DNA sequence: ATCAATATCCACCTGCAGATTCTACCAAAAGTGTATTTGGAAACTGCTCCATCAAAAGGCATGTTCAGCTGAATTCAGCTGAACATGCCTTTTGATGGAGCAGTTTCCAAATACACTTTTGGTAGAATCTGCAGGTGGATATTGAT
DNA sequence: TCAATATCCACCTGCAGATTCTACCAAAAGTGTATTTGGAAACTGCTCCATCAAAAGGCATGTTCAGCTGAATTCAGCTGAACATGCCTTTTGATGGAGCAGTTTCCAAATACACTTTTGGTAGAATCTGCAGGTGGATATTGAT
C-alpha cells in the first residue's frame, strides 16, 4: 500500500481556494508590528503607535500584496507559463506606474 | 415659538441635514452655503447608503446569516459594476477578494 | 528600550505564499519571496513616512489610525474601516 | 468627550431595506468611512465648481453637477432623481 | 531592385517619430469625430479651436504611453509584435 | 468617424512608443480604447460647459475633464 | 517695497497671498506662509528651467520650447516623479527602444 | 484682467541662464506647471490645518505640505529655500 | 567578414515671416498706517490606552527528501505583416460673412449669514438580548491510482 | 470502481459583542436683522460655424516574400507535497505611567478699513531669431562574395 501523495498544484489549488473564501490576516501580528515599529523608528525615535494604527497598516500591505500578485499572476500567464517570478512582478510595477 | 420640525423630516430624509449643513460650512468649501445644497447632499449620501446596505444585506442572507459584516460589504461592491468602478481605488478592511482562478491554472 | 533588527525576515516564505494563494497563484519561483519582502518595504516605508509627517505636524508622540489612514488616502489607497 | 458619527442614520437605513438585518461594528465604520469619503467627493467637485464660475455660493446644483461628475451611470441617474425630490419637498 | 529587410524601415520610423513632437493624427479626422462625440451629449455646442487641439493632445499622449506599457508587455511574452492581448493586459493593469 | 484614424496614423503612434511590428489586428483594437477615452473625457467637459451655462467648450472645460480622470495636461491655461 | 523684494525672491508674494485667500483653502492666512509658499515656487521653477536650458544647449538652441521641458523633466529622476501623472503638450517622449528590437 | 506667472517664470530664467529665451508655449507649459504646483502645496496644506481643527494656514502647513509632496532633495532644498525666504522677509 | 552600390539622414546655410521685445498707458492690485479682535500656544492635569512582561498551549515555521512536471532551449514551417510602387482623394490652407455667444453693468427682490433663545435629536453609558464562534460529526466530493 | 483525504454543511450553546433604553446636553431650529448676490434687462464686440475652392501630400491598394509566431519535442532541475521537530506566536492578564485630551488665560498675530502708490496686463509698433528648403555630402544598409 504506497502511501498516498497529491500531484503537484492539486494542494496549490485547494488553497487558493481556501485562502480567497476567507478575510483573516495573513502575516502574523506580532512579526508585522515589529516590522512597523522598526520602520517608524527609523525615521523618528520613542514613537508609539495605537493598535488600531498597526491593523491599518497590515490590511493596507495585505491588500496591496494581494492586488498586486493578481497582476504578476497574469504577467505569468501572459508569458505561457505557471510560475510568478520576479520579472512578472517587475513588469507588474511598471506598468502601474510604480516605477 | 414655532414647534420644532427637522430640516430632514421635512426633506423626507433619515440622514441629518443640518449636520451635512453644518459640516460644508466648516469644510471651507466657498464663502457660502445655498440652503438646497445640504439637502441635495443628504438625499445623495442616504441614497448610495441604501444601495450599498440592500445589496450586502443579500450576500449576507446568501451565506446563511442575519448580521452584516465587512465580506458582505466587499461581495456586495465588487460584484455590481458601478459601486466597484465607485470604489475601484478604495480597500475595504477584511473584506477579502472575490473568488475567481484563471481558467488555465485548472487542471485537464 | 530594545534594538529591532532585520524584521523584514519575519514576512516568512509561508506568509507570502498565502498572500499569493489569495491572488490566484498556483506556483511561486524560489526568487519571489526576497522580491516580495523589497517591495513590501518600500511600500510600507513610504506608508510609515507619511503618517509620521502628519504625527510630527500634530505634535503628537502617538502615531493615530487616522494618520495612516490620511497616509494611504494620499497615496492613492483609500483605507475603509479605521475613522473615528 | 463627545464623538459624531453617521452610525445612527446608516442603522435607520438598514431598518428600511433589510428590517431583520443586523450589522457588526466593524461593518459600521466601514460604512462611516463610505458616507464621509462620498461627502468629501461631492463637497469638493462642488466647491471647484463654484470657484471655476467664479462664485461664492454652493448651491443644490453645484451639488447636481458634482453628482453627475463622480458617480457612474445608473447611480448617478438614480441619485439625481433623489436629490431633486429631496429639495423640492424641502422647499414645500 | 533595392529593398529594405522588415523592420529595418520600422526602426528608422521609431527613431524619427521618437525625436519629434509634432501630432501624428491628421486634424480635420480627429475634429470630425470629436464632434461626433460631442454630439451624442447635446447637439449644437461649439468649441474652442483651442479646446480640440488639447484633446488631440491628451489623446496622442495617452495612446503612445498606451503603446509603450504594451510594446512592454509583447516582450515579456518573447514577441516583438504588439497583439490586442498585449494591450488588453496593459489596460487591465493599468486598472482600466 | 473612427474610421477617419488611419491606420498609418496608428503606426505613427505606435513608433513613438517605441513599437516596431504591429499585428493587423491592433488598429480596430486601437480605434476602439480611443473612443472609450474620448467619450469619457468629452463626457465630463461639457458637463463642465453646461454648468457654466454655455454653449462653447473652452481649452479650461477640457483641461479639468482630464485632471479629474488623473491625467493633468500642461499648456492651455 | 514689495514683500516679495523683502524675502529675497522673484515669484509675488502679493499674489499667492490673495491666492490663498481667495481659494477658501482656510479662514486665516498667516504672513509667512506666502512667503514659503513663493520661495518654494520660486525654486522649483528654477531647477526646471535650469535642465531646460541645459537641454536646449545640448541641442544647439537657443530658446527654450516644450520639446526641451519634456526632456529636462523626464531625464531627471526627482522631477519626474513629481510630475509623474503629466503631459507636457508637445513634448514628445524620451527617445528609447528596447534592446530585444535592435538587430545583432 | 488675465493673469500669469509670465513675468516671474521670465525673471529666473534671466537669473539662471542670462542668454536663453523661452517660447510662448514653453511659457504657458511654465504657467500651468506654477499653478499645478501651488494647488497641490495649497490643497495639501488646507488639509493639514483641518485635521488639526485649525483655521489657519501657516508656514509650518506650507513646509509639511511640502514634505508630503515633493520627492526627497526636492522637498529637502524647497524647506531650505523657504525657511531661507520667510527668515529673510521676517527683517 | 570585406565591398561597392543605393537610399535616407543630417549638419550646415541664409533671409525673412512671424514671434519675441520696446512703448506707453492705466485699472486693479499691492502696500501702508491705524485700529481692533482673536486663534492657538503655553501650562497645567486627569486618565485612557500604550508598552512590556509572563505563562502556557499548540499552531505554524523550519528544515529535509525527492519526483512530477515545468521552464528553457531548440527546430521547423506556414502564414502574417513589412516594404514598395502606384495613383487617387482626403486634408490643409485660406477666405468669407455674420449669427449668436460671452462677457459686462445696473439694480432690487430674494437669498444667506449669524447672534441669541428654546428645544430636542444624538450621544455615552448602562442594561438587556442574542447570533455566531468554535467545536463535533457524518455526507459528499474529489483525487490518484497501479 | 476503490482507498485516502479533504471539504461541506447542518447541529449545539454561552458569551462577546450588538441592540435597546435612558437621561443629559450640545447643537439644530426658530427668530429677527444685516449683508451679499443672482438674474432680468440691455448692450457690444468677437469668436466660431457654415461654405467654397485649389491643390498638396498622404493614404489605399495589391504583390512578394522575409522572417516571426506558434507548435512540437526533449530534458534537467526546481519547486510542491509530506513529515518531524520544536520555537515562538497567540491569548489572556496585570501593571506602571506616557502623553492624549480637556481647560484656562492671554498676547502675538491676524483681520478690517481707509487711503495711496506701483505694477502687471494689454495692444500696437519696431526689431530679432528659428524655419523653409536647399545643398552636400555622409552614414547606414544591402546583396554579393
Ligand atoms: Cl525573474
Ligand atoms: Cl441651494
Ligand atoms: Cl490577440
Ligand atoms: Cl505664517
Ligand atoms: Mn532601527
Ligand atoms: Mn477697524
Ligand atoms: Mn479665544
Ligand atoms: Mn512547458
Ligand atoms: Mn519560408
Ligand atoms: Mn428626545
Ligand atoms: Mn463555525
Ligand atoms: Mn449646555
Ligand atoms: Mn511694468
Ligand atoms: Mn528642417
Amino acid at each position: 500500500k504506497k502511501p498516498h501523495r497529491y500531484r503537484p498544484g492539486t494542494v496549490a489549488l485547494r488553497e487558493i481556494r481556501r485562502y480567497q473564501k476567507s478575510t483573516e490576516l495573513l502575516i502574523r501580528k506580532l512579526p508585522f508590528q515589529r516590522l512597523v515599529r522598526e520602520i517608524a523608528q527609523d525615521f523618528k525615535t520613542d514613537l508609539r503607535f495605537q493598535s488600531s494604527a498597526v491593523m491599518a497598516l497590515q490590511e493596507a500591505c495585505e491588500a496591496y500584496l494581494v492586488g498586486l500578485f493578481e497582476d504578476t499572476n497574469l504577467c505569468a500567464i501572459h508569458a505561457k507559463r505557471v510560475t510568478i517570478m520576479p520579472k512578472d512582478i517587475q513588469l507588474a510595477r511598471r506598468i502601474r506606474g510604480e516605477r | 415659538r414655532a414647534k420644532a420640525k427637522t430640516r430632514s423630516s421635512r426633506a423626507g430624509l433619515q440622514f441629518p441635514v443640518g449636520r451635512v449643513h453644518r459640516l460644508l460650512r466648516k469644510g471651507n468649501y466657498s464663502e457660502r452655503v445655498g440652503a438646497g445644497a445640504p439637502v441635495y447632499l443628504a438625499a445623495v449620501l442616504e441614497y448610495l447608503t441604501a444601495e450599498i446596505l440592500e445589496l450586502a444585506g443579500n450576500a449576507a442572507r446568501d451565506n446563511k446569516k442575519t448580521r452584516i459584516i465587512p465580506r458582505h460589504l466587499q461581495l456586495a461592491i465588487r460584484n455590481d459594476e458601478e459601486l466597484n468602478k465607485l470604489l475601484g481605488r478604495v480597500t475595504i478592511a477584511q473584506g477579502g477578494v472575490l473568488p475567481n482562478i484563471q481558467a488555465v491554472l485548472l487542471p485537464k | 528600550r530594545k534594538v529591532l533588527r532585520d524584521n523584514i525576515q519575519g514576512i516568512t516564505k509561508p506568509a507570502i505564499r498565502r498572500l499569493a494563494r489569495r491572488g490566484g497563484v498556483k506556483r511561486i519561483s524560489g526568487l519571489i519571496y526576497e522580491e516580495t519582502r523589497g517591495v513590501l518595504k518600500v511600500f510600507l516605508e513610504n506608508v510609515i513616512r507619511d503618517a509620521v509627517t502628519y504625527t510630527e505636524h500634530a505634535k503628537r508622540k502617538t502615531v493615530t489610525a487616522m494618520d495612516v489612514v490620511y497616509a494611504l488616502k494620499r497615496q492613492g489607497r483609500t483605507l475603509y474601516g479605521f475613522g473615528g | 468627550s463627545r464623538k459624531e458619527s453617521y452610525s445612527i442614520y446608516v442603522y435607520k437605513v438598514l431598518k428600511q431595506v433589510h428590517p431583520d438585518t443586523g450589522i457588526s461594528s466593524k461593518a459600521m465604520g466601514i460604512m462611516n468611512s463610505f458616507v464621509n469619503d462620498i461627502f468629501e467627493r461631492i463637497a469638493g467637485e462642488a466647491s471647484r465648481l463654484a470657484h471655476y464660475n467664479k462664485r461664492s455660493t454652493i448651491t443644490s446644483r453645484e451639488i447636481q453637477t458634482a453628482v453627475r461628475l463622480l458617480l457612474p451611470g445608473e447611480l448617478a441617474k438614480h441619485a439625481v432623481s433623489e436629490g431633486t425630490k429631496a429639495v423640492t419637498k424641502y422647499t414645500s
